[PDB]
């Protein structure tokens, strides 16, 4: 009973929105954008007169490097980063819904070529922030059926 | 080092050697 | 508002008796300072510990000066050194200022590579193999950042530095129906010996890309341009012992082209649960880079990436810009998602693979592969998340590869958490010895401490008792060495106005060259706080602190 979706990834609800964070110029907030005009999402700015437009504020995301794996020596093998992101969507009349992401990815350690995986550590958050922005995305819907069983 | 010849199109998407 | 905090006390293999004595300074708002004599009885001295906490309009900031004039056990492992002294010095700095100014600091500095085999892991660990030393001024608008930055690492087991890097990023979307970008970098690559090669690298890349989308699909086509000039000096000692010659001018031009494709199907899961949604999602990937010849660019900034199953639809093989390996290349894999009722996802399950009509090619290929495959289906990969309940969650990846006749590296994870304080964790890591001897350095594959790989299973608990009592464990064993790896136990009493935590932890702390076995090391501290229960903190003590996998 397969099919092609018929529906937007985004709701048509939230087909014009508001983006708000504390870092507009950071690099989540660049990602958010872009992946909300993925879907043609139509952004406004905060100071717009225009009413009944939800507001997607992001909150302040953590980016945390832990050791998931050792050497027969205790060294570092294997390097886990989390990346943790919150953010409310706000609909007016309504109410206002949190929503949060989590994203893990592995690298393993090479001193012989630190500085080479300093620039492969970059290229991980990179990615991390991409996939944070996708799953926030994922979110709206659940708040809209949150926004409609209310 | 090398010049590129004069079909830069066609050399710019070719493999080395 | 300023004083003395409780004292507190610990006995460690590496120095015995351990005793600290804190002192609180409050300097101003925004200011905090922590003198601590730290009495090492083994080492028989005090270490002088200074923390320096600090908020301002460009950030927030936090310094660390650790010093021992002194050092008996260093002493006598260095009978011939000038001085016993070791001090670590420590700076920790981010901020955005304004919103555009971006400033950052990362940098550790010790005095010699046994430091963190020694001391108190706060601001490093034992399981560090380098120090970095980072700085990093960036100037970000919406449509445009401009970094400056220097990267030194002080390696503990030569080491290239980037003196300095400058970023440039600039975008443009409306380009008619195109999207465009530009990217752009100016490096200095300079090594610590004197006999390597010193570079200085231009890197420009411009991107155009036209992306279209439906309700149910989305293709998007790409062009990339990368245009690299070297220039190389300090190339006679390599040259004099390489058959293969680095260039002191290089010139590398190459186009890039990309086409990505997505399909969503949904269906109702009728038979198993009323309500519930499956979607389907296939995904595909064209990628087209010519070769070059790349054996007269010395290796600076260029690591192999890990390949998961996010990682099949990159499009590059190595990080930096000094390796670009040619590809002909289709990635494809396929992800299905089910969502409740409500609409949140439940579980994901992703599956996918590489192709590859030919070679890919730097024109270095030193790594060491288990068989002569070339083109075909070489790299798989796979990933699962199902959150079973609100306390039960279940983590899993796995990545194959042909050409290692193995399966390369694997990960899972099952974990259930009620609260906070009522946890328990189970998690396996594997990494083959033939991804060791394909990814890393020939001493890896030739030592006894690395040729073995990865077989690592660990356990984490975490219990209240009484609404005052907390109690946390952690094992973390080796399948391959039978060892031991980690292992740590805490419990922590929390009144009203204090709270008193107990903690054990032994760990691999280093390698005898010896007689060729692991080193460990046990350490049983107390420690007194003036008022949670403290279970987050203590399951972040050891050396393999825990995370949440929901
Ligand atoms: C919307 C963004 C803008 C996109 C603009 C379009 C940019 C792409 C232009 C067309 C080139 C890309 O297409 C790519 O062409 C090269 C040409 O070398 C083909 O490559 C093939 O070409 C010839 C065949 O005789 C050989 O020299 C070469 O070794 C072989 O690989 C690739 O199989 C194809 O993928
Ligand atoms: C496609 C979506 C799902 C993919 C994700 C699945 C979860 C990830 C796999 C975890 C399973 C446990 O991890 C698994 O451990 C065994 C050994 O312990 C490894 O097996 C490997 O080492 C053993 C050593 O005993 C060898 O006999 C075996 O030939 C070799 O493949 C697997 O390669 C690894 O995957
Ligand atoms: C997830 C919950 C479970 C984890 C929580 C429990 C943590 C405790 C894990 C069990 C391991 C700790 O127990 C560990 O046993 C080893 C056995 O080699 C002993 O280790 C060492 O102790 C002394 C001093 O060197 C020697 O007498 C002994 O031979 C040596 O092995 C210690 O007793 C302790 O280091
Ligand atoms: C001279 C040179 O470095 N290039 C141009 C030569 N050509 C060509 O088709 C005109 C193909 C090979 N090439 C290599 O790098 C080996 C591309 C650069």
């Amino acid at each position: 009973g397969w099919h092609l979706r018929d529906t937007t990834q985004v709701p048509s609800t939230m087909k014009v929105m508001i983006l708000d964070s504390g870092d507009p110029n950071g690099p989540l907030s660049r990602a958010v954008r872009n992946q909300l005009r993925l879907n043609g999402v139509e952004l406004l700015d905060k100071e717009t007169t225009r009413k009944d437009v939800p507001s997607l504020r992001l909150g302040k995301v953590s980016i945390a490097k832990d050791t998931a794996s050792v050497f027969r020596n205790g060294q570092t093998a294997e390097y886990q980063m989390i990346m943790t992101v919150n953010a409310t969507v706000l609909i007016p009349g309504r109410d206002i819904y949190p929503i949060s992401a989590k994203v893990f990815r592995s690298f393993f350690d090479n001193p012989q070529m630190a500085l080479a995986k300093d620039n492969e550590q970059d290229m991980i958050v990179k990615e991390m922030y991409d996939r944070a922005a996708e799953q926030l995305i994922r979110k709206l819907p659940s708040i809209r059926a949150a926004d409609i069983r209310s | 080092a090398c010049k590129w010849e004069n079909d830069i199109w066609h050399c710019m998407w070719m493999d080395c050697a | 508002r300023s004083g003395f905090l409780i004292p507190n006390a610990k006995y460690t293999t590496t120095n015995y008796f351990e005793f600290y004595l804190p002192y609180y300074w409050n300097i101003a708002p925004n200011m905090d300072a922590t003198i601590t004599p730290h009495y090492m009885h083994r080492r028989g001295n005090i270490m002088w510990e200074n923390e320096f906490r600090y908020l301002s309009q460009a950030g927030a900031g936090l310094m660390e000066l650790d010093y021992l004039p002194s050092d008996k056990v260093y002493e006598d492992e260095h009978p011939n050194d000038d001085s016993s002294r070791r001090w670590l010095f420590y700076w920790n700095h981010s901020g955005v200022m304004d919103q555009v100014w971006r400033f950052n600091v990362d940098y550790t500095k010790v005095s010699d590579p046994s430091y963190f085999n020694d001391f108190d892991n706060k601001y490093g660990s034992s399981t560090d193999g380098y120090a970095t030393q980072k700085f990093s001024v960036g100037y970000a608008v919406q449509n445009f950042n401009a970094t400056v930055s220097t990267k030194q690492f002080q390696v503990f087991s030569s080491s290239y530095s980037a003196e300095p890097q400058l970023d440039v990023n600039y975008y443009q979307n409306d380009v008619g129906p195109f999207d465009t970008r530009i990217y752009g970098q100016a490096v200095h690559f300079v090594n610590t010996r004197d006999d390597m090669p010193e570079a200085t690298r231009v890197h420009l890349e411009p991107t155009i890309n036209l992306p279209l989308s439906n309700n149910w699909g989305s293709i998007n086509t790409e062009a990339k341009f990368l245009a690299t000039h070297y220039q190389q000096t300090n190339l006679d000692w390599y040259n004099s012992r390489n058959t293969t010659k680095l260039d002191e001018s290089v010139n590398r031009v190459m186009p890039q082209f990309k086409v990505d494709g997505k399909m969503v199907f949904e269906r109702d899961m009728e038979m198993l649960a009323p309500g519930y949604t499956q979607t389907l999602e296939p995904r595909a990937q064209y990628l087209y880079v010519p070769y070059r010849d790349q054996s007269d660019i010395y290796n600076y900034d260029s690591s192999l990436l890990q390949s998961d199953y996010s990682g099949l639809f990159r499009d590059r093989t190595y990080g930096g810009l000094d390796r670009i390996a040619s590809a002909n290349q289709v990635t494809t894999g396929v992800t299905s998602r089910i969502y409740d009722d409500a609409a949140v996802e439940r579980f994901n399950i992703s599956v996918g693979q590489i192709y590859y009509f030919t070679e890919s090619r730097t024109g270095d290929d030193n790594i060491t592969w288990e068989n002569d495959d070339k083109t075909g289906s070489l790299v798989w990969a796979g990933d699962t998340y199902w959150r079973i309940s609100e306390r039960w969650g279940l983590r899993g990846g796995i990545q194959y590869d042909t050409r290692l006749d193995n399966v390369a590296t694997s990960n899972s994870s099952i974990e259930y958490r009620r609260d906070e304080d009522r946890l328990v964790q189970l998690n396996y890591h594997y990494a083959s010895p033939e991804y060791i001897q394909a990814t890393l350095p020939k001493y890896y594959s030739t030592a006894e401490q690395y040729k073995n790989g990865i077989s690592q299973v660990g356990a984490v608990a975490s219990r209240p008792i009484a609404d005052r009592w907390s109690i946390v464990g952690a094992y973390y064993y080796d399948t391959n060495a039978n060892k031991q790896a980690d292992s740590m136990l805490g419990v922590q009493y929390s009144s009203c106005c204090y709270a008193i935590r107990v903690g054990y932890e032994r760990k691999l702390n280093g390698w005898d060259n010896d007689k060729q076995h692991a080193v460990y090391d046990n350490a049983i501290g107390f420690n007194i706080e003036l008022r949670g229960l403290g279970t987050q903190e203590m399951l972040r003590s050891n050396i393999l602190p825990y995370q949440n996998t929901l």
